[PDB]
């Protein structure tokens, strides 16, 4: 299917295409136009580098290893990921995010301080 | 004055957890790594564990890989060494020391240093 | 473990070498070893860190070395105060990191 | 030798020179400016996008794990690869580059979705 | 601290907080003077990121390479650059040579990745 | 309720080769793991091989690592395991078996849910 | 393999427990080990799976335990028609995924 | 044609160390992967270590794993070998070979194609 | 090492075969097999690389089969030059590179 096709669909057939969702983000006339791009651009790169202080740089998909918190969503993973669309999710946890954005940063910091130092160790 | 004491040890039988708890003081304690090294009654010395400074990264001798557990709680000063089982080999005295590995950012140590009391550990 | 002789004998007076061998693997391979001298009723110390260098507080009658697959030390003039027995350490790797060696029961007469 | 320096060259004399063209990508007159740069920063980002949604981010060199169909070309190593520029290349396989890319696309996502597999196995 | 707290501190401290600073780094003649100021930062970013991923360093700030560290440049023992010294007197010192890093980096780099291929040859 | 039926070949000659197959029926087979199991005609049970739900993935006892290769199509609900240059000790019944592992997207499993009336296995 | 006793006997009315046990990094790890029952010469069955949780349509009279390195399995009332093999499966990480023991005989009287 | 001098030669202590140089010519020495090959006077031959064209890959047998190092000079067109320890079994004659492994640019060959006349290393 | 005959024999204008047997990494893994000869106190030289394609330079008269875990050189009829020791050769796996064969004397009778 194409752009945002999946997005009534279930969690588990949406978290298949997430390739056809990316590559479509991306004379006062003109001025606007140019705004806007810039904007998207900028907006693109915004996602682009909290991914990538992430450690999931260049993978649409990437696991990390913030445990979750049963606070954040009392949720039987069934029911997230084969009933529950993806729209609701975002409601749901749009309290939350930042904390998570704040966690995850921390664990990837940590983790590439052990790295560097693992690297070393010898 | 750079100072370890250890605390816990002596008689446990086999299968009974059992942790050494280890206080350093007189230095920053932040900033060093640190193992464990065994000395058994007439043996001679046995590297343990070693833990770096940070307290995330953990490595064991392999023959009680599965068995120990080592942390450090940074906040007071302590190193919490913890195993269960407890076999028949474990029958030694074990030696808080500090050093082992460094952070990569200071002069590489790869030896331990200030060396403890040690604390005797016994099974029947 | 390191072959190392399970004693010595140094009579005062003259110098005494100890030898701990191990494997190139390990010993070869790492410019990383390690000498302590543990007196029976008391804890290790550090004698000799490295092959060369010298911890602060212990005198320049300690002094090591390696050569090939063979770590010596020596200890010049002899006291009866230098009657504990010695071990060797060196970092083995990455998967074992580091093995010690036999006890010495060095002598003085 | 320089930018472009062995466009003209045989096969692998170009392929060590990558790094030299990969840098060299980045009112009446202002807004023409303008216009120029921000085209050239969009095509440079839906080449690093087009890179990453592959997998080979960050490397110009990469290595991908899609059979090579023979219908596209039928040509050995040493002919490709000894006595051929870059251009002809490019000519002789222009109308299989879509599918290769659709192939590539495709062969990351479920190379991803196995990898996330064994990440969640105990 | 917040943005560029770690300013003056030692070399280690400001070490482990580089995030706030990189996530700091992104954001009618006023319209083409936002809009070119807006490009021009977007741009010294993306070419900073394009330097970074041709060591084969980018998604990640500390990245470890295997240039031998030449002493000619300093021969600082790690003491003094780690523990008793700032930022900006380290940049200051080693402004003269970061072209010749630049370069080796890339060498190593190149090398390093073909290894690579050649490696994922074998079958 | 679901019917989990296999077939192959009961005598064979060592250093031959044989293709078991399993045919399912009564659930969704695309989300579902496999497993091919053993239990020696005396003995007891012995894991073979285990494949995820979307059949990329492919697991072995290191006994038949480079002999045994384990596909399952999706669309007709079939799975099936070519044996290759097989010894005496696979002499046995094979059991297919839904679950095993989950897909990483639903809760986990690591068991073995249905079984199927089997299907023995000799060699002369 | 894992280890179980080869056998046990009992009446109805009461219960009988049968252990399974193993090395550590499997058992003590992770609580991952189910139950099958075979009976002779039949397809074997599920009882148990985790250490607790009961499959849909099994008997409350099946119910399981782990402790430390070992885990069991507790049948009470036997009814007798349960005169089958037990056997335990553990999970044992990767490269190792599923291992059993010795095939267990309850006998009913 | 292709001629592959070596000069090597044997007389060493069992414990000491020799240096091996092959010098290659008759085609280009850059775009072929070396190889050396060693033979027991009485026994079959067998494949001591492998170094890529470029010289940055390298490769050996678990017998001299941590022991030998080969290395090559692309500009010069030689081969070079270090032995490090020794060990009585390598008295053997050990050849030159070019071939065993190519670049991914390059056809796959595994094989040896063009071998020198080798030498005879001596343990006393 | 690889498994193969230690010796064998023929006639001139008799065509020979000579088999090299290995395991399932070994030969079945990857068909790259090669077969080198060596005369007395010769270098050796190839005689085919691979399971069939053969060098250029080569007689046409040797050539190379492959079957299961199994190759076979086969042989024309013998000439008075075809007499060397024949050495059997595979790839077989990433880290063991190269697993050779013991000695294959042809004894031209
Ligand atoms: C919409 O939901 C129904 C079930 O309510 C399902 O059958 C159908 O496939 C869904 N459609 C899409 C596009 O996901
Ligand atoms: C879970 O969230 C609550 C509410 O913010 C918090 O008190 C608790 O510490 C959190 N636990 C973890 C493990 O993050
Ligand atoms: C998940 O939790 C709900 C809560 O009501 C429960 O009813 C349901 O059975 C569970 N589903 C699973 C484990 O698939
Ligand atoms: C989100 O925040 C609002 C405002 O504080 C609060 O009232 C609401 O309960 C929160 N919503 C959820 C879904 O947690
Ligand atoms: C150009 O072609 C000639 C042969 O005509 C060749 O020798 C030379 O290397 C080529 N030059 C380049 C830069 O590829
Ligand atoms: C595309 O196909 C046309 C028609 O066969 C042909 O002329 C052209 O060369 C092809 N180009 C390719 C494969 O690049
Ligand atoms: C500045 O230096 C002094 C040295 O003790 C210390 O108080 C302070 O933390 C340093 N911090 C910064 C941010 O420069
Ligand atoms: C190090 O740099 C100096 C100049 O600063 C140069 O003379 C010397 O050759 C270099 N040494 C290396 C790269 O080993
Ligand atoms: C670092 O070198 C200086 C001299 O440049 C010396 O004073 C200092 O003690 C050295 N520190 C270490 C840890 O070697």
């Amino acid at each position: 299917l194409g752009f945002l096709g999946a997005a009534g669909s279930t969690m588990g057939a949406a978290s298949m295409t997430l390739t056809v969702q990316a590559r479509n983000l991306l004379t006062v006339w003109g001025i606007k136009q140019l705004q806007a791009r810039v904007l998207a651009v900028e907006r693109y790169l915004r996602d682009q580098q909290l991914l990538g202080i992430w450690g999931c740089s260049g993978k649409l998909i990437c696991c990390t290893n913030v445990p979750w918190n049963s606070s954040w969503s009392n949720r039987n993973l069934s029911e997230i990921w084969d009933n529950m669309t993806w729209l609701q999710w975002d409601k749901e946890i749009s309290n939350y995010t930042q904390i998570i954005y704040g966690l995850l940063e921390e664990s990837q910091n940590q983790q590439e301080k052990n790295e560097q130092d693992l690297l070393a160790l010898d | 004055e750079v100072q370890l004491v250890e605390t816990g040890g002596g008689l446990v039988q086999p299968g009974g957890s059992l942790k050494l708890s280890c206080r350093a003081s007189g230095y920053t304690f932040s900033s060093f790594a640190m193992s464990w090294v065994r000395q058994a009654p007439g043996k001679g010395l046995e590297w343990v564990s070693l833990i770096n400074d940070r307290g995330g990264l953990t490595f064991y001798v392999d023959s009680v890989k599965g068995r120990f557990t080592i942390s450090r709680d940074n906040s007071k000063n302590t190193l919490s060494l913890q195993m269960h089982s407890l076999r028949d080999g474990d029958t030694a005295v074990y030696y808080c020391a500090t050093g082992g590995m460094s952070s990569a950012l200071q002069s590489s140590k790869y030896y331990f240093d200030f060396w403890g009391q040690g604390a005797l550990v016994t099974v029947s | 473990a390191l072959t190392q002789p399970p004693s010595v004998s140094g009579s005062p007076g003259q110098s005494v070498t100890i030898s701990c061998t191990g494997t190139s693997s390990d010993i070869g391979s790492y410019n990383y070893v390690s000498w302590y001298q543990q007196h029976p009723g008391k804890a290790p110390k550090l004698m000799i860190y490295d092959v060369t260098q010298r911890p602060s507080g212990v005198s320049d009658r300690f002094s090591g070395s390696k050569s090939g697959n063979t770590a010596s030390l020596t200890i010049s003039g002899l006291q009866a105060d230098d009657e504990a027995d010695y071990y060797c350490s060196a970092y083995a790797g990455r998967q074992t990191f580091y093995i010690f060696g036999g006890g010495t029961r060095l002598t003085v007469l």
